[PDB]
């Protein structure tokens, strides 16, 4: 009937951050939540994850949260809250790492995690149908189009290319690991 | 400015 | 299974107006349907409501009617046609009044009514769960984002700020009144 | 539960073409798949249909495939795979013919077929309710808005006007024919 | 021109 | 050294109108200055001309006034203030007449007059070089591109097609008349 | 809305 | 014949900063050159001025430098290099101060200085014609339109409203002071 | 006083092509004038040059021809018509060659030639002041910004990167050669 | 360029 | 993001 | 589609 606690808390956290970005301004929030951009911020551990909470426009937040609501909700319903938490932390940390390596620390959004969820849900359904999870055919198409659009720069927004490839890789790797018996 |  | 008579007739009326605006032009329709813009039009009573029927672009009409179809349909299904009618009339009249006060008569769209419906459905579900109506969690998020986007001007269109705040207030007030036993 | 084989294969074919257009470039794919643009290509029979597979932007492909997935899926589920195939071939061929007549061969997309499906599903439901197919009320509204937007040029993209009118006509004519007992 |  | 009195007063009048449109709103100014849009306004004679004073965006006003400053200034300097006045009145009245005939009264801008000035200055220089006026070669090119862009809708703004063709015709006709000895 |  | 040393060095400094912003990224340059955004940066005195060197797009830099080249060049030619330097420092410092007060430190561009130059050159020509400087009539119009466009938000970019009003005020005040005998 | 015969004939040829592209469509003209895109077109020698004549929008043609009019006009006036012809042919041929190598044959515009002219005029003025040609200081700035904008993709249009670097190189090399005594 |  |  |  409805989104579980992890699915919901991420959505609420993203909205709360988005409101703060409108009231305070984007830069001021980025100072607090971006991947560490100076050696003095290296132990502010939250920053390795909170880049995923920031969004820069209406279309940016809407489409990230629409995919998260669907895929995160499915993961949480079929595999449980803890599974969603771990996929979220791994994809956020690793996608941030690769993005910062390619292009520095000034990036944000939930799409490293989303692309991990796309790969994860699709591959786990293919390799481990008895899990009870899968990516419905029609959504495979739209997930594929979303991948193509990120990769070929079709969104009309500068792309976190490193985050995208690293997230999708993570999600596939986790599905692989999880499908072994 | 920022990557999305 | 399907949209009730009030939900449907509003949708059809908006499309019919939208077609007229494409064939005749927007200005010519605004002359007929806008909030009274000269003292000679003060007794043309329809004008206090028909501003809600006009839309100015594809994205404007599509997103207003998508929210109306969902929320209006829910109201009509769970609380009945008459309830939807009264929420529509009150929100249209009051949202027009506030908008014209702040910024004059040259505005249109169904979003005073929509923002009333967002507030109404959410608050009535919270305060009066036994009504059988509520705003599902995920749609709370997207309704919230829609509110933020109207308020902070994130749609890429000039905003009827007075209509928006007045509609949301109306919808909350009505839910409050309706939840008293 | 899911899209049938014809619904799916069209979606996959459009994505595969769209990927080729990003990797190879649009022009290079158009050379291969466009309506014949030189007398030397007149016997390359695929060209009378493959114009329907090409899309030129993210919004172009997304909205064409969203409507196809819904309407094509409904046709295929209620009337069968063969019916969808024949509606697709007739609408693609005839919509291409009219478009090229009005404006030459440099066009593409699935929207001749989609507008045929809109007309078809709506009219067959109206005239032949015992078919088991129909266009739900709310989707009538949005289909109508899609028609208005194509006709009055509201998409922010140059329109294949001939394809649109020819597709819708085809779909209505087929529903008419199919509703005779 | 118009408010939406 | 500088723009004459007619060149200047038109520029100032357009800015003053443009400021009023920002402070009061566009619609409210259009009510006052547009071509008569109701039979009750038919004797408000200024309206047959004041449509030329209204502009709807920064790019709209900037490019109209840039061409007027150049061409109007040239006319006024070489042929005198009275000549500029008469070309302005004839082109404004006739371009408004044709535009309203094709598309109704909701239009504005100085470009009927500008396109008249393009035709006029070019043709008078060609047919009557001893006038002392002419359109320098490079500006012929850019005037030509401006004509093509109006005619083929390349400005990203809805075009007053009737005003454009009627203005250019007027300016050519006047140059013709003025070049007879 | 308006022609330019 | 050509731009003096101050006019030129500002242009070169802006291009050099703009190149750095493309190679390094905007945020990284903003960290170095923005108005102090943390108490630890309060003695980094350059920051009270270097906000004027940053530009965020092609149209942003092009139009700022076009106005500076013209007006700065005129000041420097007629009143000398030192005069341009002092107008630049005062307008940059004061426009930054007001902008940060209204909206915080995340702003940039040369337009506080430019709007000071508009006011200065116009007013000094009006009050002190014997200076040898003045704003030619046609450029008064375009300067006025630039002012209106900044004030009413017509550029399609978020505006440094405080910088704009403070710069124009500064330039007028300086012209006033300079015109006293 | 005015543009020489080569400067003019290029401008006219570009407008004539641009008109043909609006009347016939862009693709149809590209078929005729693009760099050879099939081995059967390899001896159609004009194609190695006529890619320079095609432009795809108003801003594309306007800004290419504005720079050509200025720089080409200067070359032709100070160094003669033949010099302009040879710089044009070399830059068009070599810039097309490099562009097609990097990205295939679907490109157009005069900007390989323009960037050659920027490099040429600047370098020849620096190395061979007695030529009588040079790039005025202020235009150095704007030429530099144009280079940065092409290189960093700041025009909002897909860039012919190979044409740009090859043109600028050509123009510098020719100035070098021409400055030897 | 192309019709959609 | 930034004011211009 | 095309490079400029
Ligand atoms: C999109 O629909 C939503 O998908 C989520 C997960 O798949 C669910 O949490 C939710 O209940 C459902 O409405
Ligand atoms: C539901 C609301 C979600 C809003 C986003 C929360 C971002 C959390 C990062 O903030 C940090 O959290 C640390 C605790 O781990 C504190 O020690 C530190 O001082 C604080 O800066
Ligand atoms: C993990 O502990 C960290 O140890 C560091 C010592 O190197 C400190 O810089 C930092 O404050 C502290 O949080
Ligand atoms: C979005 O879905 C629609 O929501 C409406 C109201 O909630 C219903 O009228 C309709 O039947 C349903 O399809
Ligand atoms: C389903 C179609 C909906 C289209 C929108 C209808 C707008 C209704 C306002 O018009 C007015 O209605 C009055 C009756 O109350 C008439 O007295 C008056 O002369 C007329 O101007
Ligand atoms: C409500 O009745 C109104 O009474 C007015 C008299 O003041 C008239 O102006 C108007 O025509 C009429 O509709
Ligand atoms: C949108 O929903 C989809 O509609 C299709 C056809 O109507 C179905 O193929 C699919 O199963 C369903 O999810
Ligand atoms: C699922 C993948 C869909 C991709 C789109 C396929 C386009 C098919 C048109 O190609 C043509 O097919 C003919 C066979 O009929 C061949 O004879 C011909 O040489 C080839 O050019
Ligand atoms: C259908 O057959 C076609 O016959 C033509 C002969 O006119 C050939 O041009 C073509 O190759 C061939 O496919
Ligand atoms: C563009 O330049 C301007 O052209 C005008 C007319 O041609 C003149 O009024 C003015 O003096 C001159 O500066
Ligand atoms: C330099 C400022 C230019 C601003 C534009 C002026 C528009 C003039 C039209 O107004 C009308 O003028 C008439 C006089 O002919 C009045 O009788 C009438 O009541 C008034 O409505
Ligand atoms: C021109 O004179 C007009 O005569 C009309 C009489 O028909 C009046 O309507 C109008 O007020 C008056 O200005
Ligand atoms: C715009 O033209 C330029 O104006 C500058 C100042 O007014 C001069 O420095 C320069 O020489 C001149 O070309
Ligand atoms: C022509 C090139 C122009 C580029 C822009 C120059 C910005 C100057 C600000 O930098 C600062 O300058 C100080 C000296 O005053 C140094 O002490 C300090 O460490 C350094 O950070
Ligand atoms: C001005 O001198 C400043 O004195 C401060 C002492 O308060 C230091 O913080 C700073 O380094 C130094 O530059
Ligand atoms: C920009 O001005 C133009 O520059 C050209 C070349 O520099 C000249 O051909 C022309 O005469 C002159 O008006
Ligand atoms: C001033 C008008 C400029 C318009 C652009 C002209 C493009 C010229 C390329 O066309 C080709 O020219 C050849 C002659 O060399 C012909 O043999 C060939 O058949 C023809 O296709
Ligand atoms: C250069 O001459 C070319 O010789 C070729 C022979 O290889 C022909 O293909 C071509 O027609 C002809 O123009
Ligand atoms: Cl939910
Ligand atoms: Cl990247
Ligand atoms: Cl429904
Ligand atoms: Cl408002
Ligand atoms: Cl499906
Ligand atoms: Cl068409
Ligand atoms: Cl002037
Ligand atoms: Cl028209
Ligand atoms: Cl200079
Ligand atoms: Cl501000
Ligand atoms: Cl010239
Ligand atoms: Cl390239």
């Amino acid at each position: 009937e409805r989104a579980g606690p992890v699915t919901w808390v991420m959505m609420i956290a993203c909205v709360v951050v988005f409101i703060a970005m409108q009231i305070l301004g984007d830069q001021e929030v980025m100072l607090w939540l971006a991947w560490p951009f100076d050696p003095t911020l290296k132990f502010e551990f939250w920053r390795y994850f909170t880049h995923a909470l920031m969004h820069f426009s209406l279309m940016h937040i809407l489409f990230n949260l629409l995919w998260w609501w669907y895929l995160g909700g499915a993961v949480e319903k079929r595999l449980g809250s803890g599974k969603l938490i771990v996929i979220t932390l791994i994809s956020a940390l690793l996608s941030g790492y690769v993005q910062q390596k390619f292009s520095g620390p000034w990036f944000g959004g939930l799409s490293g995690v989303v692309y991990a969820l796309m790969g994860y849900v699709w591959l786990r359904g293919e390799r481990d149908p008895q899990s009870g999870i899968y990516l419905q055919r029609g959504l495979i198409i739209f997930a594929l189009i979303w991948i193509v659009a990120g990769w070929f720069d079709l969104f009309g927004m500068s792309m976190a290319n490193g985050a995208h490839i690293a997230g999708l890789a993570v999600g596939l790797a986790m599905a692989f690991v999880d499908s072994l018996n | 400015r920022v990557r999305h």
